[PDB]
């Protein structure tokens, strides 16, 4: 239930094995978008793992969830989508047609 | 040897390392770190500057 680069950045400061444990008990769109984000060697190294994933212990596998959750922080009401882009050009197009001529100018330059 | 004294000048005082100083430097970069990545939401990199 979390952002893509948050949760890959947590996940990596961890042992590659454990990346790979957690992106299989991940949601399989959220490893992904989580992937995406890694380094070419880590995500080499997790797909290599993942391909030869024999299971965990239980008690291993409870100490990863109880370190996760600890790892935690004001995760509450994450994100938000209020407007970008879309707003800008609704903002734009409510400017003057100088305003917008200037508009032009600077979009093209960035 | 002999120099002329000038009332708006003054000397240095050799070395006085903290040894303690620099151990309580690298555990509160820790802690700040942490409170950091805490905070922000994203993994920050601290370094202790020398002295």
């Amino acid at each position: 239930f979390m952002e893509p680069q948050s949760a890959a950045d947590l996940i990596r400061d961890e042992h590659p094995q454990i990346i790979a444990t957690i992106l299989v008990h991940l949601k399989r769109s959220q490893a992904a978008d989580i992937l995406a984000l890694f380094d070419e060697r880590l995500r080499h190294d997790v797909m290599l793992r993942i391909a030869t994933f024999g299971g965990v212990q239980p008690a291993a596998l409870a100490e990863l969830t109880e370190v996760l959750n600890g790892l935690l922080d004001g995760q509450n009401l994450k994100r938000s989508k209020m407007g970008g882009v879309r707003t800008a050009a609704e903002i734009i197009n409510l400017m003057k047609t100088q305003q917008e001529e200037a508009v032009i100018t600077a979009v093209r330059e960035f | 040897d002999i120099r002329p004294y000038d009332p708006n000048t003054q000397r240095r005082v050799v070395r006085e390392r903290l040894q303690a100083l620099e151990i309580i430097n690298e555990r509160f970069a820790r802690q700040f770190r942490m409170g950091l990545f805490n905070l922000l939401r994203r993994s920050p990199d601290i370094t202790v500057g020398a002295i």
